[PDB]
DNA sequence: CATCGGGCATCGCGTGACAAG
DNA sequence: GCTTGTCACGCGATGCCCGAT
């Protein structure tokens, strides 16, 4: 086949295409505009198309529909604080629907009173000095939920945004801001504790060992996930294997999973000694499924 | 003039009306065609539909004119915290939606976008997964084309009835709506210029950090203050290096020198990175003093292959994890 | 209550000029 | 210097409207 005649015949399908696809969209048009559907010509379609329009009208959408299809997305709640103090500069009304909490509660305070206290350093460490994103612990005896917040620091104040005189904000004097949106959320493993017995390193084999992630286990006393009943033995198998360093204590106990189960655990443990020193640096446990 | 040229003037005319009506800056509109006109057009009625049935402000004892404003621009707040942008794609897939910010992570114009294929911007392996997806909560991965090649995001959202977008029958009747996929898209997380850092610490003979110059500060992330108070080296070594640097450490105390080995630290942000480092005793009155540790970082890869590469066949040689430091 | 030819309007097809990449 | 795409235009086949049968 000549090319010219190839050409020419793409070139034909090409419009040919192109014609449907306009005829496509003047019929959603039609469907789209009120007397339209309740048959018009495409003239007449597209002036009703256009009355319509203008009727209903830059950003394609709003900023309330923007915020809408993000909470429909992906829930969660804006919440922009300072970096210095923590001061709570803005909350949307979604903490309600999130947290339980009204936006009197979280206006006027500061992130680190909305947050449990084992997680204040941390948070500083997330505000101090682009994009951020962590995961704490926020309020509701009193109750906390695992908040995953993510959003990044911002220039205050913002542009566009009037700030007049007799405004709380006008003696702040913010220079940065966090802008945040926050969301609700047989084998072995090893690992390696401190002489208390705290997960300092946990094997990622771990979820498919007791469910649980590494992070939901680093920091935590073994002993917390110990059967009452095993406790102290297991604590005092903790307490030998340092008495005995280079000997392996192997022991039994009940390791509550990640769906509140019990799990026969066999933890065996020995120690790491300094080369230099001869000093307990950690304890090596391998805990295998029974 | 003939027939023919009036009809097309007046057809021409109507799509100019519609132009300057779409809600694009002018610079926007003025760059595009007869189609992208009315699929922009049909778009904004169909979203203007859909959110005339799903929608419709700070609390009245909190309003301050600063928090008006704010509230003012909240949606827009949600999406540069989103690090990413919204798609809305219907059982179709066509993208019903998707955010400005889009440009910012793949390059694409939203204006280009709305009311096509999602599949145009999506890797061919990853296509059957997504329609998978399409057809409550969903939260997957898939590889989007990015004009920035391509990029792996993740995708967080849900499948909600797309309520008011008045599809007929063959009777001519109305049908009932259909499920669409309302998403966040994010980039995906796991060393640049400081490949060529050569960085220094000293060490106490049973390798406790007592100094750090700046490209160690700069790599590890501790001050050199931090770096001390956390006990012996051997808390920031990985536990799938930890006998082999104490062979190596028993090495430099019988020679002086440890050689070469290849180990991950940890840093203040708890991640791991590979090091290549030469411990070195310097003595004093020809007793041992302190030891002095030039290393330089590796990336993940070169660790991988070192570690593939190791002599000493030891436990817990592949194993990986997470750890924490305190002090 | 129709039916019937006028002349202009609608509309789909193919091709050519022209340009962005 | 090739490719894909946009826009206009010529061109008939029907569409609509409507006096005139
Ligand atoms: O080269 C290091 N840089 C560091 C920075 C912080 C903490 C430790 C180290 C290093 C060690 N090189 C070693 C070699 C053999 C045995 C132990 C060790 C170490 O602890």
């Amino acid at each position: 086949m000549d090319k010219e005649r190839l050409a020419r015949e793409n070139h034909s399908e090409i419009e040919r295409r192109r014609r449907n696809k306009m005829t496509a969209y003047i019929t959603e048009l039609s469907d789209m505009v009120p007397t339209c559907s309740a048959k018009p010509d495409k003239l007449t379609i597209l002036r009703m198309a256009v009355s319509h329009m203008k009727s209903l009208r830059p950003s394609f959408l709003t900023d309330q529909e923007l915020k809408h299809l993000i909470l429909e997305a992906a829930d969660g709640f804006l919440f922009i604080v300072s970096c210095e103090t923590g001061r709570v500069v803005y909350v949307s009304d979604s903490v309600t629907p999130v947290l339980n909490q009204p936006q009197s509660e979280w206006f006027g305070s500061t992130l680190y009173d909305q947050v449990h206290p084992d997680d204040v350093d941390k948070l500083r460490e997330q505000l101090s000095t682009s994009r951020r994103s962590f995961i704490c612990r926020m309020r509701c005896e009193p109750h906390f939920v695992v908040v995953h917040c993510t959003g990044y620091i911002k220039a205050w104040p913002p542009a566009g945004v009037s700030l007049p005189d007799d405004d709380p904000e006008a003696g702040q004097g913010s220079k940065f801001c966090l802008v945040a949106i926050g969301r609700l959320q047989p084998t072995e493993f090893i690992s390696r504790h401190n002489i208390e017995g705290i997960f300092t390193f946990v094997d990622h084999r771990c979820v498919a060992t007791v469910g649980y992630q590494p992070q939901e286990l680093l920091g935590k006393n073994i002993v917390e996930f110990c059967h009452p009943e095993d406790q102290q033995l297991l604590r005092d198998s903790f307490q030998q294997v340092v008495k005995l360093k280079g000997q392996v204590l192997s022991v039994m106990f009940r390791f509550r999973s990640k769906n509140q189960e019990w799990l026969w655990m066999r933890t065996s443990s020995f120690t790491f000694q300094n080369p230099y020193s001869d000093e307990i640096e950690y304890i090596i446990c391998t805990n295998t499924n029974v | 003039s003939n027939p023919s040229k009036r009809h097309r003037d007046r057809l021409n005319t109507e799509l100019d009306r519609l132009a300057s009506l779409l809600p694009f800056p002018q610079d926007v509109i003025n760059k595009l065609d007869k189609l992208s006109v009315l699929r922009l057009s049909v778009s904004y009625l169909r979203a203007k539909s859909f959110f005339d049935v799903s929608l419709k402000g700070v609390q009245d004892n909190c309003r301050t004119k600063f928090r008006e404003g704010l509230n003012l621009q909240e949606g827009e707040f949600l999406l540069q915290a989103l690090n990413g942008f919204v798609l809305v794609v219907t059982t179709d897939a066509l993208v019903f939606y998707a955010s400005s910010t889009i440009q910012d992570y793949l390059g694409f114009q939203q204006s280009d976008v709305i009311h096509q294929s999602v599949y145009e911007l999506i890797h061919t392996e990853d296509r059957a997964e997504f329609q998978r997806q399409l057809h409550m909560e969903r939260c997957f991965v898939c590889r989007l084309r990015c004009l920035l090649g391509f990029l792996a995001m993740n995708f967080q959202g849900r499948l909600k009835y797309l309520h008011g977008q008045n599809k007929k029958g063959k009777d001519g009747s109305i049908l009932p709506p259909q499920l669409a996929l309302f998403a966040i898209a994010t980039p995906l997380q796991p060393e640049i210029r400081t490949k060529n850092f050569i960085f220094r610490t000293k060490h106490k003979l049973d390798f406790t950090p007592t100094g750090c110059d700046a490209k160690g500060k700069i790599v590890l992330g501790y001050t050199e203050a931090e770096l001390c108070m956390r006990g012996t080296g051997y808390q920031f070594i990985h536990a799938a290096d930890m006998l082999y640097c104490a062979e190596y450490h028993v090495r430099m105390i019988k020679t002086g020198e440890s050689g070469m080995i290849v180990f991950r630290l940890l840093t203040k942000d708890n991640r791991w990175t590979w090091v290549q480092s030469n411990a070195r005793l310097v003595y004093k009155n020809g007793r041992p003093d302190y030891i002095i540790a030039t290393q330089r970082p590796l990336t993940d890869e070169e660790g991988k292959e070192h570690l593939r590469k190791r002599t000493l066949k030891l436990p817990f040689m592949f194993a990986t994890g997470e750890a924490v430091l305190y002090e």
